[PDB]
Order: C-alpha cells, then structure tokens, then sequence
C-alpha cells in the first residue's frame, strides 16, 4: 500500500468529487536535453496549470495502459501526443528518438491545486498531495505529421542482460579505459590502432596487449592470456 | 668460473650443475659410490655470499645434471660464481669431476 | 546415464575459453576453469639453504 | 546512410602474428639423453634417462 496523504483518500471516498489532472514531465537530462513539462487542459483562467512553481504547459497528451501485475511479462504501457507543429521531430532528430529518457506522471485532484489557477483562489491548496510514478521511454511506434506515439517502460526491465556477463578472452581487455577497473590516469599515450600520440581527446586504448603495454598497465589486463593454447 | 649478469628484467636465476661421474673403483675391481660438493655464490654488498650447499653422492659414470633456483636477486650489476670444497681427485680410481 | 544436473553446481574442471567467469554465493565444493596448465622437471632445491641431492 | 561502408571496411589493429608457428602445442626434445651400460648385476643392462 502507497502511503497516500489522509487528505487524498478522503477526497477519494466522497460522494462528489473535483476534477482529477494528470501531470506529465518528460525528463531529457540523462540523454543531454532539457526537461519538458505538459498538461491536457488549461486552467479556469486561460493560463498554463500551476503545480507548485512548475506551470505545466498545455499540450494534447495521454497515456494509457498504466498496469500493477507481476506475474506475467512487464507493463509497457503506452503515450500518445501530437506533433502538428513539429515539436516532436525536432526533439527527436535532436535527441536520437528520445530514446531513454525518464517520463514522470503525477495525479493532483483539482481540489488541492495552487490557488493562483482559480480566479477566487483555492482556500484548501496543499502542495504535497500528488501520487508519483516513473518510467523511462523504449521506444517511438509511430511518428507523422498529426500524432507521434511512444511506449514506456519499468526502469528495471530484463530483457537484454545475461547474468555473469563477464568473459574470459585470451587476446582482449574487457575492461573500460581510464575506468575504476583499468586504474590507468596518466599522459595520453596511443591511438586506437597503436599509433603514438599526445593530444588528449584521441587517447583510446586498443584493448590489446600491445595497447595495454603503450600504457606499462600489464599488471591489470582484463584477458587471460594464453587460453587458446589449453582449449585448443 | 664466474660470470656477470647484465639483463634489466630478469626475477630469478636457475643454475644447471652437475658431475661426469662418481663411481670409485677398488684394487680388486668392485664400484663404490662417492660424493662432492658446491657452492653457489651471488655477489651482494661487496662480499661474496654462499646461497645454497649442494652435496651428490650416488654412482654413475654418466653424467648427471640437476638445477636450483635462486630469488631475490640483486640489482642487475651484480656477478655469480660457482665453486668446489673437495679437493681434486688424484687417483684415477676416484672419478669425482664437477 | 542419467546423472541428474542442477544449474547451481559444477565439480569439474572446464575450459576458460569463450565462457563466462563464475560467482560463488555459498559454502560448496568448486572445480574451476583452467588458465594454465603444464608439466616442466622440478628442481631439486627446497627452498633453503642446505640441499642434498641422492642418498 | 551509405558512409558506413568505409567505417566497416577499415577494420582493426590486430596484435601478434599471422603465422603463429613460434611456438604451437608440438612438444620441444627431451633435454638429456643418457645410455648407461652397466654390468654390475652379473648381466649387460641399458640405462636410458
Ligand atoms: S588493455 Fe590495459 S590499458 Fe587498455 S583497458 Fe585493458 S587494462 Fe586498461
């Protein structure tokens, strides 16, 4: 059970209700874009919904599917919003299908929203009632010039991964360069083809013996070397 | 017979010794077996210092070879010698030759 | 024969090649990929000093 | 996108060599070769190590 604020339940057992909005933020930063905030509908006065200071823009979005079950295959749920002016080309030739990015979907009755929305103000405005949930976006079904259609996903989703996920190759470091494993941080020294070099921003290790020895790093090789002698 | 180690990377030194026989002939012609002894030396400090005591006895009058490995080594300017505490033979019955 | 398998245990030695480092979560007797592995003449000195060699 | 064909055709940097007959899994000869005659036990015998 979700610990709901005592409020919101007792909004959800009365026999009359207020309106129920739905707020969407969709989270760029990890991918490299900024974060984009929309709503459905505007407010009674014609203005951008205000939800704390976040002013959620108004937009034709909606998503639907949004499921709790665990004994099948995963949710997926889906969100569809329009692109007749082209916002979401240009987020998607930018972004590379803003493919990864988070999705943040919050519930606000209407009744506890910020007073600045109602022209006589809201006397039981209360910025902690919300109910949250995240998903991260997998992938673009569709995309046109009326509507573009995405379809989410859990953050902790196991369709590609193999468990021990950690080879033994006789010829090849599986580690990252300049990473905790590797332990290397010096003087750029080599190419990726095992060509000397100074400039920093070309510094790539070949994952090779010779590529290892260019950095006097032998001592951590991630391959075992010597293998193809004993399988053979 | 000593000789002077020049090669930076190296981690440990093996030495392959041996003798050409041992066998001891009597008056009458029976073979006994005899025994001798090496040292092996490595110069660290500026004095010559014994790492191991090496003694073979058995009977062969074909030659025996076996090795010992060493560690530690000092900084690669450093010379190794081997050398015999038992004293030349004189008879030609004894047949002990490092 | 109908030795009956299990995916938590391995008591034999396997090839290193291509195959993936294993992860061992509890007490449990293990036989490991192998490395390396050859066969060379031992030599005869035991580590100390002193070293006698035949009888 | 036709600019791929270059990236893929350019390949890697392979480290070690093509022929690879250096040192294979062919054992080396064996290192000391003694035949001993001996007549101690009242009889001619051959001693190989
Ligand atoms: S080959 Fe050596 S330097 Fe390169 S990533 Fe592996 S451990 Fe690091």
């Amino acid at each position: 059970m979700q610990d709901i604020r005592q409020e919101t339940l007792n909004e959800c057992t009365r026999a009359e209700q207020s309106a129920s909005v739905v707020l969407w933020e969709i989270d760029l930063t990890e991918v490299g874009g900024e974060r984009y905030f929309f709503c459905n509908e505007q407010n009674e006065k014609g203005e951008p919904v205000t939800w704390q200071g976040r002013q959620y823009q108004p937009y034709p979005i909606q998503g639907s599917g949004f499921e709790l079950n665990g004994k099948g295959t995963s949710t997926r749920p889906t969100l569809t919003v329009s692109n007749l002016y082209g916002m979401v080309t240009g987020m998607a030739e930018d972004m590379q299908s803003l493919v990864g990015g988070t999705v943040v979907r919050r519930k606000v009755y209407a009744r506890f929203l910020d007073a600045v929305n109602f022209v006589n103000g809201n006397s039981y405005a209360d910025p902690e009632q919300e109910v949250i949930s995240r998903w991260r976006i997998e992938q673009c079904s569709e995309l046109s010039a009326v509507s573009a259609s995405f379809v989410l996903s859990t953050p902790t989703e196991t369709d590609g991964a193999v468990f021990p996920g950690r080879i033994m190759l006789a010829n090849t470091c599986t580690w990252t360069y300049r990473g905790d494993e590797c332990g290397y941080s010096g003087p750029a020294v080599a190419d990726e083809y095992d060509q000397p070099t100074s400039d920093i921003t070309k510094d790539k290790c070949s994952k090779c013996l010779s590529g290892c020895k260019f950095r006097n790093n032998v001592g951590n090789f991630g391959g075992f070397l010597s293998i193809n002698k004993l399988s053979q | 017979i000593t000789r002077t180690i020049t090669s930076a990377n190296i981690d440990r030194l093996r030495f392959t010794f041996g003798v050409q026989a041992l066998v001891e002939t009597t008056s009458k012609g029976d073979r006994n077996p005899s025994e001798v002894r090496l040292l092996v030396q490595i110069q660290r400090n500026g004095g010559w210092v014994t790492e191991k005591d090496i003694t073979i006895k058995g009977k062969t009058t074909s030659q025996y070879l076996a090795s010992v490995v060493m560690g530690n080594l000092p900084p690669r300017p450093f010379n190794i010698r081997m050398r015999r505490m038992t004293p030349d033979s004189t008879t030609d019955q004894l047949q002990n030759k490092t | 024969n109908g030795k009956q398998n299990t995916y938590f245990s391995s008591l034999d030695n396997m090839v290193a090649q291509g195959n993936v480092l294993p992860v061992l979560y509890g007490e449990m007797r293990v036989g490991s990929r192998v490395v390396s592995q050859e066969i060379s003449t031992a030599d005869e000195g035991d580590g100390g000093q002193v070293v006698v060699i035949g009888r | 996108v036709p600019e791929k064909e270059a990236i893929v055709d350019n390949g890697a940097h392979f480290d070690g060599e093509q022929s690879g007959t250096v040192n294979g899994v062919t054992p080396p000869a064996v290192q000391h070769l003694t035949a001993e005659v001996t007549a101690d036990s009242g009889e001619y015998q051959v001693l190989a190590r």
